C-alpha cells in the first residue's frame, strides 16, 4: 500500500489557504490524489472537493476560507495497491504567515546625522483592510556590526534616533497580524541607507 | 428611683473657643431622698472641681455650668450632689467634645504603582481634634466602586483592580460630628496616571569594531507592551559622579536599545534609565540599577617616549646601549598594552627587531650609527613607531640649548630654554639627586619639538638638590646637553658650617671653613655670618657672601681668647655651626 | 462616540491578550489535545468578506449574545469545575470581571449610539454541572479558545465600524 | 482533690487581680464618686466569723450562683452598655472567659468532692438595657466591686476549706 | 450651730473598727455626743447606736463589723445651739491597716558570712486565722548606707542573700491582708544583725 | 457522546518507588466514530509519550500502562487516541500523586511567650512531598479549644489565650492522602512553659560610703509578679569580655536588687541579667540590655614616686630644688587625683606647705637640711605621705651601689645592683639618652627597698646609648650615684669611621681615627676592620680591638699607591667607612 502521504498548507492572506502534497515514497504506479476538505463541528458543513490547480500540479486553493474556523484536510492517493489517507487539521488564524513587506527605504535626514528615516509598504498580496492591519517589526544594524537593534514602528514609517554617523546601516522588516495572529513573516531583503552629515 | 437626673444636652459637640452651657436637672425623689436642693450640685470637669463657675438660681431643681473658651478636647463632665450636703453622689456624666469641622481636602492626586491598586491622597487641611471618616467615593457612568476608607486620613488604596481605559469620577468625604464636606470630583482616565516598575535586567554590550560605542539594552515591563513606554538615559564615566543625560528627543519611542556614541575608546562608564508613558502623562518611573560597561580597547595614539643610555665603553668595538621608554598612559594606551616591539636598523643592513615586555632593553651594538625604532602594541594593533637616530659615538654634538634655566613656581620645578636656530625633533630632559653619599640616580622626560618651557614629571623632592640635564634630538641625534643645578623647594640648611683657623696672629686671624654639604644644604646658600665674641665683650657680627670659603677677623685683641660662630643662610633661613674658640 | 468606540477596542485588545496569556498556561500546565468543544458555546461561521459587510445592529447584537454567553460559562467554571481551576486564579476572575465591564461598555455604547436597545432574553437554562475536573479542564480549553476567537472577532469588527462613523 | 483547690485557688486569685486593675481603670477614666449597686447583683451579708463555720455544701452553692449571676451581668455589659465599654477591652471579655473557666473549674470540682450536683437553676429574666452609656458606666463600677468583693470572699473560703480537706 | 465635727475611723483587726472623733471648733457650751451606725444596701439594717467607750471617751468600737460591706457612720453634736452631724461611709476592706510585726529578729548564718536570718511574728492583735493571713514586706541596708533594698518574704523568715560581710544591717518590716486589702502598716523599729565570720 | 473513556483508577496516589497500574477503557461509540481500536491508544506523562510502556491485550476496547519505580510527585497521565490513526484526541486525564505517609511527629514541644499565645513544634520526619495538613489538636477535661493550623507544618501558634493552671492534652495530628498519624499527647501545665521577658529598666548605684559595691536594680514584669522569678546575674570588668557570674544560688528567690561585692574601687563595670519561673521550670528568659557602672573612688593606696634634682648653685644661700613626682596609676590613684600637697620642714621650724597640681614643684631651699613630704589628695582624702630627706649640699655620700650591672632580656633593659650593708629606704633610678648634639635629658623611677634587679620603666628606643645612673636613697638621703651605660638594642653603625694617616713610611703607616659619633654608634663597638689594598695587590685584612684608635700598617711597598677601607662593627654587624688613599 501507499505511504501516508506528506501535506502541507499555508496562508498567505486572510481569506484563502493552499494545501501542498507529496508522496512520502513513490509507489511506481499511476497514482490519482483524491483531495477534500471539510468544516469541524461538534459531533454547509460536509466535504467539498477542493479546486486543484488546472496545470495538474499538486496543489489545491481553499478559496474564501471561514477565518475562525477549523477545517481537516482529506489527501488520499488512490491506486490499485489501495488508499492511503493524509489527515490534516488547519486553521487560517494559525497558518497565517504575511508576505514581507515590499519596497524598503532607508533615507538620510536632513540636519539629523544621527537619524535615518525608513519606509516601506504593505505586501500587495495583503489588501489592508482597515480591520486586517499589519504590525511591523524592524530590525536596523551597522553594515559590519551584526548585532540588530529591534524596534517595533506603528505604521509605515519609523526614525531610528541613534544611527551611527556615517555608518551605512542595513535594514529589514518583518509583519505580523496586528492582533498577533499566524506568525511573523520572514524577514524583508536588506537594505542599506547613510545617515546624514 | 430612676437616675437622679439628665445634663442637657447629652452629646456636646462644641465648636472650639466657643462658649457652652451645660444645664443638670434632678427629680424630685432625688431631692427629697438626699435632702437637697441644686444648690449642692458639685460639678466637675473629669477629678477637677468647676471653681462655681455654675449658677444655680434657674430654679430649686436645676443647676447651670458655663464654659468659656473650652480648649480640651475631651472632658468627662459629672454632675454630682453633696448628698446631706456631706456624700458626693454622681448623678450623670456627659464626654464634652471640643473640635473643628473638617477643611475641604486639596489636592486630591491618585497613582496607579503598576501592579497595584490606585492609590489617592489629599491634603487633609487643619488639624480637626476629631475623629473623621475620610471617606474616598468612586464611580463610574454604570457603577459605584467600593468604598475605600482610610487609615490614618492622608491615603486609601482602593480595593478594586484599577479600572484602565474608563474615566472614573472620584472623590474625598470628609465626615466629622461638627460637619461634612466633600472635595471637588476628578475625572481621570486611570491609564494616564500609571507609573511604571524601573526597567529591569539592565545590560551593555561593546562593539569590537568599535571602541567608542557602547550598546545599552534593557527589559520594560510594559504591562505586557500595554503601555509605550519612552525612556530617560543617563551616563558618566564611572569617576565623574556628574549624570550626562542622552538627548531625550532621541528616547521619544518605546525601544529597548540606544547605542551611545562618542565615548572615550578605553574608558569605563556607568548607566541609568528611567520610563514613561510615551504620551508623557502620568509620572517618570525611578531610576533603574546602575550597569557599567567598558569601551572595547583601540590602537593607541601616541608612541611611547623614547631615549638611550650608553655607558662610555672607549676600545670597545661594541656599546651596550640601554633602550629605555616610558609607558603609555591609559589615555594613550587605550587598551591593554601587551608587548613594545624595538626594531633596530644598522643603516642600509638588515633591521634587527625584537620584541620586549619590559620597560628598557639592553643591547651591545656596535660604533656605527644607528636608527632606533619603538612601537606600542596592543590587541589591536602597534602604535606608530617612535624614532631615535642612534649617533655614533665619534659625532660631536653641534648644537645646545642656549639660555636654559630653571625655576620653581607652583610648587613645580619648571626649566625653560631658547630653541636652537636648527629645528629640534624632540626634546629629552634628565634630572637626578646630586649627593656625596649616594650616585646620580637620573629620571628622564620627552617634550615635543614645539615645547619650550615645562615641568619636570616627577615626584620631586622638597629641599633636595636636583641637578637638571637638557638634551636636543635632532634627525642626526642628540645635541650638546646643558645641565644646571636647582631646587624644587629649599629649607634651612640641616646643619650650619664648621669653622677653623687657616692663621691666627697677634690682631687678626684668618678663619676657614668648609662647605655644607650638598647632602645637608637644604637650598642656595645665599652668604655665611660669622659672629665672634671674647668672654665679657659685645659680640660682633660679619656678614659673609656664599662664593667666598675664609674670611680674615680685623682688629682682633692680642692675648685675648675670641669665641666664633658661623650660620649659613638659604632664602628660607640659616643654621647656626659649631662654636669655636681661638687665642 | 469615537472615544467610545476607541476605548471599547483598547478594552477588548486588553481582554484579548489575558485572555491569550491564561490560555497559553492552561494549554501548558494541563497540555490536553485535539478538539474539546461545547455544544452550547456560540459559533462563529462568517467569511472575512463577510464581517466587513455587517451593519451596527446585528455586529453589535451578535457581540453582546456571544461575549454574555460566555460569562455564563466562565461563571459556571469557577463554580462549578472544583479544585483544579483555582490554579488559574485570580486570572479567571479577572477575566470575567473585565468581561462584565466590557458588556457594560458595550451597552452604554449602544445607548450612546441610539439603536434599539437589545432584547431582555430571558436567561439560558442552568449548564449542568461537569461531569468531572477533566470535564472542567476540558471546559476551561474551549471556553477560553471560543473567548480568544469572539474577542478577536469583536476587536475587528469593531474597527472595522470606526472607519464607518 | 488538693491539686483541684490549690489550682482553683490561684485561679481565683489572677482573676481577682485583673479585676483589681480593670476597677482601677475604669475609677480613674470615668470617675464616678458614691454608691452605684444594682439592686439585681447578689449581696454578700456574712460576718468574717461566719466564713470560718461554713460548710463544703453552701460554700460551693453560694460561690457558683454569685460568680455565674456576675457572669450574666458581665456579658449584659459587654452587649448593650454600648460604645464606651470598648475603652476596656480585650480586658473585659478576659475577664468573662476566665470566669467561666472558674466556673467550668468548679463545676469539675463539685464533682471531685462528689456533692450533691448543682440544681438546674432556670434563666434569670433578661436584664432590662441599661437606659444610657452613663447607666452602663455606673453599672460597670457596681458590678466590678460587686466582683471583686466575691473573688476575696470566694478565696479566702477556698482557702479555709482547704485546712478542713 | 456647732461645725461639723471630725470624725476618723480605723480597723486594726479583720472584725472590728474603732472610730474617734472631735469639735473642728470648740463650742464653749456643754455638748452631748450621738454617734450611731447603720449599714447600707441599695435603696437587721437600721441604725444601731455603736457602743462608747464607759470611760466616756470620745471613741466607739464596732464590734464583729460586716467586712465585705459598706458602713455609714453618723456623729451627731447636740447642744443648745442645734445639731451638727457628721456623716462617714467606712468599709473594712479598705480603712484596715495591720499593726507592725513584732519580735523582729536578724541572727548571722553559721558558714555564710554574706547572709543573714531575718524572723518575726504576727501582730499579737491579728489572730492570723489561716483565711486571714498576712503578707510582709522586708527592708534592709548596711548601718550608715541609707537606702533600702525592698524584699516581699513568705512566710515569717527569710534569708538575705546579699548582706555586706561585716557590715551591721537594720531591717524592717511591714505587713498586709495576703489579699492586698487595706494598707502595708508601718515599717516595724529597725533590728540590728551582723553577718558571721 | 459523553467522554470516549474513563481511566481507571481516577485518584491514583503511589507509595513512591511501588509500581502501579493505570487502565483507559474507551466506549464502543467512541470506537465507532473515530473507527479506531485500544491498540490506538497512547499514553501521555504529561507532553512526554510513554515509550510504549503500555500494553493492550486487556481487550479490543482497553488499553493499560505499567510504570515501574514512579518517581515525579505529580504526572499529569492522559489517555489520547489516534483518532482515523492520525489525529490525537484526549480521552481522558488524572494527576498520579506519589509520595510517602507522614512520619509520626517526634519532639513535640510548646512555649509560652510571654504575652503571646503558647507556641507548640514538632519534628515533620521525612519529606512527605504531599500537602499535610498538620493539625495541632488540644483539650482539657471541659471543652475542646479550637484547632491551630500550621501554615509550613513545623509551628502552630493557638489562637486562644494560654490556659494557665489547667492540665491541657494537646497532640499534632498529621494527615495527607496516604495516610493519618498522630503524635503523643503531652499532658502539661501551660504556667509551667512561660518563657519570660528580659528584665527592664536595668539600673546601677555605686556607694559612695563603700567603693567595692555597686547595687543592681531592675523591673520584672513577673506577668504583674504573678510568676515569683528567681534571676541569674552576670559582671565584669569592662574590658574583660569573660562574663563572672554571680554564684547562682544567691538569686533563688525573687528579688529586684543585688548587692554585688569585692568590686574594684575604682572600676567600670558591666552587668548583665536574665530571670525564670522561682522553682526553675520553663526556660531561662533572654539576657537583658548590658548596665553599667563605676565603682566610687577611694583614698589612693600608695604614695606617688618622689624625687627631687637640685641645679648646682654654688655660692648662693639659697638652692633651686626641683620636686618632681609621677601620677599615680588609676590602680592606686583609686579615683580623680584632685591635687597633690607638698610640705617642707626644716628640721625644727615651721614646716612650710604648698598645693600643687602639676606633678613637679620648685623652691628655693636654703643649704640647710630638708625633710620633702608629698602626699596625694583625691576626693576622699590625702594618700600615704612620701617622705623625701633633701641634705645639706655638703654632706659627702657614705654609701654607694656596687657590682652595678645592666643587660637588655626579652626586649628590656634590666639593670641589677647589690644592696648596700645599710638599710636603704628605696632606690632611685635615672638615666637619659647620652647624645652630642644634645643635652642629657633625663627620665627616672622609683623602686622599693626590696628591689634589687628592675627594668627601666619607660620608651627606650633602640640602637639608641642610654647613660644610666642609680642612686640609693637613705633616711639620712641619696647615697653616691653610681652610673654605666647601656643599650636597649643595638644596630649596625649608622656610619663608618674616617681613616687619616698619622705617619707615612718607606714600608709602613701609622693610620688614625676618629671614633664614631655616640649618635651614629648603633651599638657596642666591639672591634674594626681595617681592609687596604694596591691598584693591583690583593686586598689585606687586620682586625683591631675597639679600644685602639691608631694602627700602625706595616710591610708596605715603598712609592706605591695604598687603597685603604676601615669599618666598625657591632654586635649587629658593621658598616663600612669611606674609602681612603695614601702613598
Ligand atoms: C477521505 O477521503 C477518502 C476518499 O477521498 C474517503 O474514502 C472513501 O470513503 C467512502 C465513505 O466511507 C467510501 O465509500 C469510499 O470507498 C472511500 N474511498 C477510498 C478510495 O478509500 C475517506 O473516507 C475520507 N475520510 C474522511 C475522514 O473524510
Ligand atoms: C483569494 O481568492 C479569491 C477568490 O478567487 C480571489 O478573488 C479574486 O481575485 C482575482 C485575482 O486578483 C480577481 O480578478 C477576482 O475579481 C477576485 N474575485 C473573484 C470572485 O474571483 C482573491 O484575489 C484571492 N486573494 C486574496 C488576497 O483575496
Ligand atoms: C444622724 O443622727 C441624728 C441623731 O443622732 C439624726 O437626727 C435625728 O433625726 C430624727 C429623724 O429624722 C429626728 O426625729 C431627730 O429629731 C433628729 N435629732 C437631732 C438631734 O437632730 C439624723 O437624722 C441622723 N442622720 C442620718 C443620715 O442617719
Ligand atoms: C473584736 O471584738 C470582739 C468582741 O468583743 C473581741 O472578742 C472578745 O475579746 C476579748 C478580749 O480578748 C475576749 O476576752 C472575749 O472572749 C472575746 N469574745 C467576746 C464574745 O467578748 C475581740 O477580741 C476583738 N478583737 C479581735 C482581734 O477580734
Ligand atoms: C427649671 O428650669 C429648667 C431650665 O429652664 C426647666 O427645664 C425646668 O422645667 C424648670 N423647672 C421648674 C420647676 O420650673
Ligand atoms: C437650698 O437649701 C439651702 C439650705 O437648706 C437654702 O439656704 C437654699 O436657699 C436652698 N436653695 C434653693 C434654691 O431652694
Ligand atoms: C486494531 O485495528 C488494527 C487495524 O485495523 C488491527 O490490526 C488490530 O488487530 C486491531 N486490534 C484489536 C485489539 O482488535
Amino acid at each position: 500500500p501507499p505511504a501516508r502521504p506528506v501535506v502541507s498548507c499555508q496562508a498567505a492572506d486572510y481569506e484563502n489557504f493552499s494545501c501542498t502534497w507529496s508522496p512520502s515514497q513513490i509507489s511506481g504506479l499511476p497514482t490519482r490524489y483524491l483531495t477534500s476538505y471539510r468544516k469541524k463541528t461538534v459531533l454547509s458543513t460536509g466535504p467539498w472537493p477542493c479546486p486543484q490547480d488546472p496545470l495538474g500540479a499538486a496543489r489545491c486553493v481553499v478559496h474564501g476560507a471561514e477565518f475562525w474556523s477549523q477545517y481537516r484536510i482529506n489527501v488520499t492517493e488512490v491506486n490499485p495497491l489501495g488508499a492511503s489517507t493524509r489527515l490534516l487539521d488547519v486553521s487560517l488564524q494559525s497558518i497565517l504567515r504575511p508576505d514581507p513587506p515590499q519596497g524598503l527605504r532607508v533615507e538620510s535626514v536632513p540636519g539629523y546625522p544621527r537619524r535615518l528615516r525608513a519606509s516601506w509598504t504593505y505586501p500587495a498580496s495583503w489588501p489592508c483592510q482597515p480591520h486586517f492591519l499589519l504590525k511591523f517589526r524592524l530590525q536596523y544594524r551597522p553594515a559590519q556590526h551584526p548585532a540588530w537593534s529591534t524596534v517595533e514602528p506603528a505604521g509605515l514609517e519609523e526614525v531610528i534616533t541613534d544611527a551611527v554617523a556615517g555608518l551605512p546601516h542595513a535594514v529589514r522588516v518583518s509583519a505580523r497580524d496586528f492582533l498577533d495572529a499566524g506568525t511573523w513573516s520572514t524577514w524583508s531583503p536588506e537594505a542599506w541607507g547613510t545617515p546624514s552629515t | 428611683l430612676e437616675p437622679c437626673g439628665y445634663i442637657y444636652p447629652e452629646f456636646p459637640v462644641v465648636q472650639r473657643g466657643s462658649n457652652f452651657t451645660a444645664i443638670c436637672v434632678l427629680k424630685e425623689a432625688c431631692l427629697q431622698h438626699y435632702y437637697v436642693n441644686a444648690s449642692y450640685i458639685v460639678w466637675k470637669t473629669n477629678h477637677a472641681a468647676v471653681p462655681r463657675e455654675q449658677v444655680t438660681v434657674i430654679n430649686r431643681t436645676t443647676s447651670s455650668v458655663t464654659f468659656t473658651d473650652v480648649v480640651l478636647p475631651s472632658v468627662q463632665l459629672t454632675c454630682n450632689i453633696l448628698s446631706f450636703g456631706q456624700i458626693e453622689q454622681n448623678v450623670y456624666g456627659v464626654t464634652m467634645l471640643s473640635g473643628f469641622p473638617p477643611d475641604k481636602p486639596t489636592n486630591l492626586t491618585c497613582i496607579v504603582n503598576e501592579g497595584k491598586n490606585m492609590l489617592c491622597q489629599w491634603d487633609p487641611g487643619r488639624e480637626t481634634y476629631l475623629e473623621t471618616n475620610y471617606t474616598l467615593k468612586s464611580e463610574w457612568a454604570t457603577e459605584k466602586f467600593p468604598d475605600c476608607q482610610s487609615k490614618h486620613g492622608t491615603s486609601c488604596m482602593v480595593s478594586y483592580m484599577p479600572t484602565y481605559y474608563v474615566n472614573i469620577e472620584v472623590w474625598v468625604e470628609a465626615e466629622n460630628a461638627l460637619g461634612k464636606v466633600s472635595s471637588e470630583s476628578i475625572n481621570f482616565d486611570p491609564v494616564d496616571k500609571v507609573k511604571p516598575t524601573p526597567p529591569y535586567n539592565l545590560s551593555v554590550t561593546n562593539s569590537e569594531e568599535l571602541s567608542s560605542i557602547l550598546k545599552l539594552s534593557w527589559v520594560s515591563s510594559g504591562l505586557g507592551g500595554l503601555l509605550d513606554l519612552k525612556s530617560d538615559i543617563q551616563y558618566r564615566t564611572k569617576d565623574a559622579s556628574t549624570w550626562i543625560q542622552v538627548p531625550l528627543e532621541d528616547t521619544m519611542s518605546p525601544r529597548t536599545s540606544f547605542t551611545v556614541q562618542d565615548l572615550k575608546p578605553f574608558t569605563e562608564y556607568v548607566f541609568r534609565i528611567r520610563s514613561i508613558k510615551d504620551s508623557g502623562k502620568g509620572y517618570w518611573s525611578d531610576w533603574s540599577e546602575e550597569a557599567s560597561g567598558t569601551t572595547y580597547e583601540d590602537r593607541p595614539s601616541r608612541p611611547p617616549s623614547f631615549w638611550y643610555k650608553t655607558n662610555p665603553s672607549h676600545g670597545q668595538e661594541y656599546r651596550s646601549v640601554r633602550l629605555i621608554w616610558k609607558a603609555l598612559p591609559l589615555s594613550e594606551a587605550n587598551g591593554k598594552i601587551l608587548d613594545y616591539e624595538v626594531i633596530l636598523t644598522q643603516s642600509k643592513s638588515v633591521s634587527q627587531t625584537y620584541t620586549v615586555t619590559g620597560t628598557e632593553l639592553t643591547v651591545n651594538l656596535t660604533n656605527d650609527r644607528y636608527v632606533a625604532s619603538l612601537a606600542a602594541r596592543n590587541k589591536v594593533g602597534k602604535s606608530a613607531a617612535a624614532v631615535l637616530t642612534i649617533p655614533s659615538p665619534h659625532v660631536t654634538a653641534a648644537y645646545s640649548v642656549v639660555n636654559l634655566k630653571a625655576f620653581p613656581k607652583d610648587n613645580l620645578l619648571w626649566v625653560e630654554w631658547t630653541p636652537p636656530p636648527k629645528p629640534v625633533s624632540k626634546y629629552i630632559l634628565e634630572w637626578c639627586v646630586l649627593s656625596e653619599n649616594a650616585p646620580c640616580v637620573e629620571d628622564w622626560q620627552q617634550e615635543d619639538a614645539t615645547v619650550n618651557r615645562t615641568h619636570l614629571r616627577g615626584r620631586l623632592l622638597e629641599s633636595k638638590c636636583y641637578q637638571i640635564t637638557v638634551t636636543l634630538v635632532f634627525a642626526t641625534g642628540p645635541g650638546g646637553s646643558e645641565s644646571l643645578k636647582a631646587y624644587l623647594k629649599q629649607a634651612a640648611p640641616a646643619r650650619g658650617p664648621t669653622v677653623r683657623t687657616k692663621k691666627v696672629g697677634k690682631n687678626e686671624a684668618v678663619l676657614a671653613w668648609d662647605q655644607i654639604p650638598v647632602d645637608d644644604q637644604n637650598g642656595f646658600i645665599r652668604n655665611y655670618s660669622i659672629s665672634y665674641r671674647t668672654s665679657v665683650g659685645k659680640e660682633m657680627v660679619v656678614h659673609v657672601d656664599s662664593s667666598h670659603t675664609e674670611y680674615t677677623l680685623s682688629s682682633l685683641s692680642s692675648d685675648t681668647l675670641y669665641m666664633v660662630r658661623m650660620a649659613a643662610y638659604t632664602d628660607e633661613g640659616g643654621k647656626d655651626g659649631p662654636e669655636f674658640t681661638f687665642t | 462616540p469615537r472615544a467610545e468606540l476607541d476605548s471599547t477596542v483598547l478594552l477588548t485588545r486588553s481582554l484579548l491578550a489575558d485572555t491569550r496569556q491564561l490560555a497559553a498556561q492552561l494549554r501548558d500546565k494541563f497540555p490536553a489535545d485535539g478538539d474539546h468543544n461545547l455544544d452550547s458555546l456560540p459559533t462563529l461561521a462568517m467569511s472575512a468578506g463577510a464581517l466587513g459587510a455587517l451593519q451596527l445592529p446585528g455586529v453589535l447584537t451578535r457581540l453582546r449574545a456571544d461575549l454574555l454567553s460566555y460569562l455564563r460559562h466562565v461563571q459556571w467554571l469557577r463554580r462549578a469545575g472544583g479544585s483544579s481551576l483555582k490554579t488559574l486564579e485570580p486570572e479567571l476572575g479577572t477575566l470575567q470581571a473585565r468581561l462584565d465591564r466590557l458588556l457594560r461598555r458595550l451597552q452604554l455604547l449602544m445607548s450612546r449610539l441610539a439603536l434599539p436597545q437589545p432584547p431582555p432574553d430571558p436567561p439560558a437554562p442552568p449548564l449542568a454541572p461537569p461531569s468531572s475536573a477533566w470535564g472542567g479542564i476540558r471546559a476551561a480549553h474551549a471556553i477560553l479558545g471560543g473567548l480568544h476567537l469572539t474577542l478577536d472577532w469583536a476587536v475587528r469588527g469593531l474597527l472595522l465600524l470606526k472607519t464607518r462613523l
